[PDB]
């Protein structure tokens, strides 16, 4: 996952 | 029962993955039935290997594809549709899907055939993609212990077993932790300072819970600790009690009893030393470093710099606060906590640019905010997006799915956005995840390439009664810089899967596009076309949009302090710290706190317990890779600044340049090469700074  | 194994969703050839028929009963038969597929497509492939794309490469990509495709939708469901039966069938599986990533990612006969194509005569003739490929491959089984003996390989082994295990574990108990706590409130002076959005969201929570005649005026409210309801009552609440109550439920979740993250953490530290050690490197944060841009020299250099630049300010911010608390009579302004910061930096906002949070959300409706990014999207780069609802199953009646076109009209991708908060069943924060890569080797017999296609999953306020999702500012940028995520998987312009859309990207550049995005929600033309009135349709007032403007940096130092502070005690306890001593991680994070905060964390401070980034994602010694990568997205926003801002023709030729380096490269060339070719030379902190007045 590519979080923020 | 009643359905064949041969007829289980998971096990189908889709176009979209089967969310909508898919549960824990398909989990156990579905991947078992898989694995044993898989192991006799690997045994086929060794047995044949050679060291050519059709020997080698393509056979190993439909291996893989498989096992990411059909894992992924699984825990994606388990991230957006959690169940206690999910959670039993995958924790029953996980080891053996672990086992065979193992088997593959250890494999001889693979390794020594890519070997043997990076030992070709003609290496350099190879493209650049497939190059870096190969390079990937070869370093990934070396970090996936494929050069340890068979006793060291075991313990090896053993490890990221258990590794997998506690971050699953990690992951639920943050979830069942946000979700147990409920606050009712009775006394309406006790919610004194709540906004209307905030009333009916409480209400709106309080009706689920029984409580049918609760209004947002009068009836009774529950309290939360998700975002959406977290956040107003910190910075709304002027019951300091309240305040001080929430505060401390916040930062103690997951950190006692049933639910305790605290030996989890311990143990995920222990076995990431033990790990580093059988690899020959001294600690974690080395390991991490094997597949980054940075090392650990340099990534310290980096938050050294950005804390230095910061300190000031975070100080002149806290004594801001302190001078506003006190000329407000405020007795806890002679004794500031951390309880009261969020408050008090609300009421100086409000006074100081005379912007209230409420009175903009109706201006931030998603559908225009939605409409407004497309449009942005197809002036920097050329696609058209459009609504493709009933396309693609999905797995919630709020989810969208878009087709993206090219200038022709042909679809190039697709994504499904999943926007609000729903703590009963999913994950907090924001994120992008792939769906399927564009591939050559998984395209349709006829057709060149499988279409990519992307999640963005937002935790934003949900829809009040019948009106459509409204907004904050903070809620606009996160759907932007997601959507920055789903840009680079979907307009990659590579066809090699293994290295297309952000795959194999180094990890310290994949928040480039994200971060990136986010710029545009100040630039003109781009907030006025989205600040609309949701009923009347006016466009938000211009001096409205000057004080926006105005606000940009405010406290800028204190949010570049607390990412420092983050990225700090990640390395800190990746490299320093030795599990099993006295020192326990919180002394850690006291220690680290000295330098990277004005004032200490209270001593119950249990933050690390909810830190999923570094215990249950892929930041682990790599959280630093946000502000890495922001000095590549301001200064790469910054050569649209020197084009020119305020000439069209200047905007969508540097969009144009930037669609065609950063979001069409994917992993296929070194990040900073890419960089380069979009920005003319090698990346500059100076914009960093420049853009939040830290110069
Ligand atoms: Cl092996
Ligand atoms: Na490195
Ligand atoms: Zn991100």
């Amino acid at each position: 996952a590519a979080a923020a | 029962s009643d359905e064949t194994l041969s007829s289980n969703p998971l096990l189908q050839d889709f176009d979209f993955p089967p969310f909508d028929s898919v549960d824990a009963s398909h989990v156990r038969p579905g991947i078992r039935a898989l694995l044993q597929h898989l192991e006799a497509e690997l045994e086929e492939l060794e047995k044949s290997v050679e060291p050519t794309w059709p020997k080698l490469v393509e056979p190993l990509e439909k291996i893989v594809d498989r096992l990411t495709v059909v894992w992924g939708m699984i825990n994606h469901l388990k991230a957006v549709k959690d169940t206690p039966e999910l959670r039993a069938a995958i924790e029953d599986v996980q080891p053996e899907k672990v086992k065979f990533q193992l088997r593959l990612g250890q494999s001889k006969p693979i390794y020594n055939a890519f070997k043997a194509i990076r030992e070709s005569p003609d290496w350099s003739s190879l493209s650049e993609a497939r190059q870096r490929l190969v390079e990937a491959q070869i370093k990934e089984a070396v970090l996936i212990g494929i050069a340890l003996d068979d006793e060291k390989r075991e313990e090896f082994n053993k490890i990221e077993q258990e590794l997998e295990k506690l971050s699953h574990k990690f992951s639920e108990n943050v979830l069942d932790a946000t979700k147990k706590f409920e606050k009712l409130i009775t006394d309406k002076k006790e919610i004194e300072g709540l906004p209307p959005s905030a009333l009916g969201l409480f209400a709106q929570a309080a009706v689920s819970k029984g409580h049918e005649n609760a209004t947002a005026e009068n009836g009774p409210w529950i309290i939360t600790l998700d975002a959406p309801s977290y956040l107003p009552v910190m910075q709304h609440a002027k019951n300091r009690a309240l305040r001080e109550e929430v505060y401390r439920a916040y930062l103690s979740r997951a950190s006692s009893g049933d639910l305790d993250n605290t030996a989890i953490i311990d143990q995920i530290l222990k076995l990431r030393l033990e790990k580093a050690k059988l690899l020959g490197y001294n600690n974690y944060a080395e390991v991490s470093m094997a597949m980054k841009m940075a090392t650990v020299e340099k990534a310290a250099e980096l938050l050294e710099k950005l804390r230095s630049a910061s300190w000031d300010a975070a100080v002149q911010d806290m004594e801001d606060l302190k001078s506003f608390a006190k000329n407000q009579g405020a007795a806890e302004s002679d004794s500031m906590t951390h309880w009261d910061t969020t408050f008090w930096s609300e009421r100086l906002r409000e006074s100081k640019y005379d912007i209230n949070e409420e009175e903009l959300r109706p201006y931030f409706s998603l559908p225009k905010v939605m409409d407004g990014l497309f449009s942005l999207a197809k002036t920097l780069f050329g696609i058209d997006i459009e609504p493709a609802d009933g396309l693609a199953p999905v797995w919630n009646n709020d989810v969208r799915f878009y087709r993206v076109k090219d200038s022709s009209g042909n679809p190039i991708a697709y994504f499904y956005f999943d926007p609000y908060s729903r703590p009963s069943e999913k994950r907090g924060g924001a994120w992008m995840d792939e769906v399927v890569s564009r591939s050559r080797v998984m395209a349709q017999k006829g057709s060149s390439v499988r279409l990519p296609v992307a999640h963005m999953v937002c935790n934003q306020t949900p829809p009040v009664g019948d009106k459509p999702s409204l907004m904050t500012f903070r809620e606009v940028e996160t759907v932007f810089h997601q959507f920055g995520h789903a840009l680079q998987h979907m307009l990659t312009k590579q066809d090699e899967g293994l290295v297309a859309g952000i795959r194999n990207i180094e990890w310290d550049a994949v928040e480039l596009p994200s971060q990136f995005m986010e710029n545009w929600c100040y630039h003109r033309d781009t907030l006025m076309s989205i600040a609309k009135h949701y009923e009347t349709g006016e466009t938000l007032p211009e001096e409205v949009y000057k004080k926006l403007l105005a606000a940009r940096t405010f406290r800028a130092g204190s949010f570049s302090l607390r990412q420092l502070k983050f990225a700090s005690v990640d390395l800190e306890l990746h490299t320093k710290y030795v599990p099993g001593g006295p020192e326990s991680i919180y002394d850690v994070d006291q220690r680290v706190s000295v330098k990277t905060q004005v004032i200490p964390p209270l001593p119950e401070d249990r933050f690390l317990c909810s830190f999923s980034h570094i215990f249950a994602g892929g930041y682990a010694a790599g959280y630093y890779s946000y502000k890495w990568a922001e000095v590549l997205s301001a200064d790469a926003f910054s050569a649209f600044e020197d084009a020119g801002l305020d000439d069209i023709k200047a905007v969508k030729e540097t969009g144009q340049r930037f669609r065609n380096t950063i979001l069409a490269l994917g992993g296929g060339k070194a990040p900073l090469k890419v960089f380069v070719e979009f920005r003319g030379r090698e990346p500059s902190p100076e914009p960093l700074l420049r853009h939040n007045g830290l110069l």
